[PDB]
């Protein structure tokens, strides 16, 4: 899934690549090959890099189910994980199966 | 006792071919999953209503609790659809089914009714707890539970729900515990 | 259809067997049997009969090997309860099992609700609820020809 | 087995009067194991069949 | 660098073999091809579920 | 415990793509430029500290105004949540969410969960 490319980590990577492409220091096609490697690497790290669980509540606005991916947008929603609690009045949730 | 309407299901034709995927991406509160069902489910908060907007341009609206509320909610859905930009028309806002509920306020003996009215009434304890008294002269299916709540379903117009309850009221009054 | 024909014949013989029982011998869901049943009633245009608790007093008490006196006591308890409509809700089998329970609890042949529940198939809470409905009249529901093994006062609560 | 499915022991005299047959039911214990080498040998038994 | 052009001609040859593949599909596999297309459409258009976030980010970044 | 995971992931990814860069005909200097470009953007953003940084019937105009603002949904700075779903459920207007493996950014802070359970009325 080329899902995690528009994240801080993924975008900083693309920007770095574009420069190298711009200066012909680094070029495309190769760039695509690097991104492909990134997909495998980020996916692999997520599924087996550990994790911690919790439970919470919310209010809704729009929803979307396309290509087995849910995209929600909640309003006035606060989520608490373990000790920490985070308030929010606009949160977007993208979820893959 | 006066029965109170609980659901109005209506069909209104928008008049033109609609691309379902485009509607789902831009409209708010809109779900479209092709595998489970073939229509966009759209709802609105101001008048509670869940509407399936079909691909060929036929729209079915459900969840409204009165006639005027259903026409207004369908008018609302048509405009939500128009503002996207598809050509839009409003045609034949016709009510299909109205479900109404009421309480006689007295305990009722279902078993007795089956004995003297086996022709129009069918009751099986295992399948469902309540007798169904399908009535022919006013076409309505009335479900009577033992406690006394009667739910009337299938009436295309407001008068039928009221007329059937008045017609079934003497029979229940006779079998009153 | 075969299974539905079977349920009907038992009723036609005045000795219905529960769908739960009928399910035991078939793959068909109770719902599909009930739906097919309705269709047959409509198909063959024929009426049916209402169930009675006593029709199942025999085999269940038999399955518990309960003596006729308990069996018969239960039947009265059940019979009296329905005539008084003490339980205008619970299924008559559920009502019957609690009567059987009450009866068994009125004899040395006491059994746990779960065992009875296991035999009848009903939920153990459903008997407990049905029991709660019949318990107010536990003493007077018994037949006049009975010999307590436990006082009605000493009848357990649940 | 009576007409409505309630069992009762038959005495040898009723067998003569009602043209019955004097017999006794027969049971057995069967055990069933599935062997698919599916990383598990699943066995189960149905006793008194 | 002439080897890359030879490889592109070989890829055009691979695109051919695919037309014979179509003839084999017609004689008989079509369901499997449809399932593969459905799996692709999921991945391709879900990277689109992903990219709305990208346009919105580049808007303020 | 979050900057740590990120370092961890960046290291693993960088190490794991080295051969690919090499197989594609690339100088190790480019790899280091990548790491630098990458690390630097986060420092510039300043969302947290990093080790690297420190270094009639026909017209529908009769209907006047219902359909709320679509543009409200997108801010580009809105708390965004990347996670996986196990089960999403709905009854009438009651939704229940069963989520897992999620990275949250709430109020500016970063959080993570292996499982998240939520409730909302539409």
């Amino acid at each position: 899934y080329q899902l995690y490319r528009n994240t801080t980590l993924g975008n900083s990577l693309q920007e770095s690549l574009d420069e190298l492409i711009q200066s012909q220091q680094i070029t495309p096609q190769l760039a695509l090959q690097v991104l492909l490697q990134f997909d495998k690497a980020i996916n692999a790290a997520l599924a087996q890099r550990v994790r911690n669980r919790v439970n919470f509540r919310g209010s809704l606005n729009t929803y979307r189910f396309c290509d087995n991916v849910w995209t929600f947008v909640l309003n006035d929603v606060e989520f608490r994980e373990v000790t920490e609690l985070i308030k929010v009045d606009k949160v977007k949730i993208v979820a893959c199966d | 006792i006066v029965p109170q309407l609980q659901n109005i299901v209506s069909t209104v034709n928008l008049g033109c071919k609609l691309d379902l995927k485009t509607i789902a991406l831009r409209a708010r509160n809109a779900e479209y999953n092709p595998k489970r069902f073939a229509a966009v489910i759209m709802r609105i908060r101001e008048p509670r209503t869940t509407a399936l907007i079909f691909s060929s341009g036929k729209m079915v609206c459900t969840g409204a609790k009165s006639e005027e509320q259903s026409r207004l909610a369908a008018r609302k859905y048509a405009r939500v659809v128009q503002k996207l930009g598809f050509p839009a028309k409003f045609l034949d806002f016709k009510i299909q089914n109205m479900v109404g509920s009421c309480d006689v306020k007295f305990p009722i003996r279902l078993e007795g009714l089956v004995l003297t009215h086996q022709q129009f009434s069918s009751y099986e304890p295992e399948l469902f707890p309540g007798l169904i008294y399908r009535m022919i002269k006013p076409r309505i299916v009335l479900l009577i539970f033992v406690s006394g709540k009667v739910v009337l379903t299938g009436a295309k117009v407001r008068a039928e729900i009221y007329e059937a309850f008045e017609n079934i009221y003497p029979i229940l009054k006779g079998f009153r515990k | 259809i075969a299974s539905a024909c079977l349920y009907i014949a038992c009723r036609q013989e005045g000795v219905p067997r529960t769908f739960k029982e009928i399910c035991a011998v078939s793959r068909i869901s109770k719902k599909e049997i009930g739906r097919c049943f309705k269709l047959i009633l409509k198909a063959l245009e024929t009426s049916v009969d209402l169930i009675t608790t006593g029709d199942f007093m025999s085999r269940f008490c038999s399955n518990l090997c309960l003596p006729k006196q308990v069996q018969m006591a239960a039947t009265h308890i059940a019979r009296k309860a329905v005539e008084l409509d003490l339980v205008p809700g619970r299924s008559p089998i559920s009502v019957a099992a609690a009567a059987i329970y009450m009866a068994s609890q009125a004899s040395a042949e006491k059994r746990t609700q779960k065992e009875i529940g296991d035999i009848a198939g009903v939920a153990d809470v459903t008997i407990r609820q049905s029991y709660r409905l019949i318990y107010p009249r536990a003493p007077d529901l018994f037949p006049t020809d009975f010999k307590f093994d436990t006082p009605v006062d000493k009848l357990p609560q649940l | 087995w009576e007409r409505d499915g309630a069992p009762s022991p038959m005495m040898p005299n009723e067998a003569r009067l009602r043209n019955l047959t004097y017999s006794a039911p027969l049971y057995v214990d069967i055990t069933k194991t599935v062997i698919k080498e599916g990383e598990e040998q699943l066995q189960t038994q149905h006793q008194k069949t | 660098a002439q080897l890359k052009f030879f490889e592109q001609l070989d890829q055009i040859e691979k695109q051919r073999k695919d037309e014979q593949e179509r003839e084999i599909l017609m004689r008989a596999p079509e369901q499997l091809r449809l399932k593969q297309k459905a799996k692709e459409m999921q991945q391709q258009e879900l990277a689109q579920m992903r990219q709305r976030d990208a346009n919105l980010t580049a808007l303020a970044a | 415990t979050v900057p740590k995971l990120y370092r961890s992931v960046i290291e693993d990814v960088i190490n794991d793509v080295r051969d690919i860069f090499l197989d594609d005909g690339v100088d190790e200097q480019v790899l280091m430029e990548l790491k630098t470009l990458w690390e630097n953007k986060l420092m510039q953003s300043r969302a947290v500290d990093g080790f690297h940084s420190e270094e009639e019937e026909e017209p529908l105009n009769s209907e006047d105004d219902v359909s709320d603002e679509e543009g409200q949904e997108l801010f580009d700075t809105e708390n965004v949540v990347v996670c996986q779903y196990d089960k999403i459920h709905r009854s009438k207007n009651k939704w229940k969410f069963h989520l897992k493996d999620g990275i949250m950014n709430l109020n500016g802070r970063d959080y993570i969960f292996s499982k998240a359970i939520g409730d909302a009325e539409w």
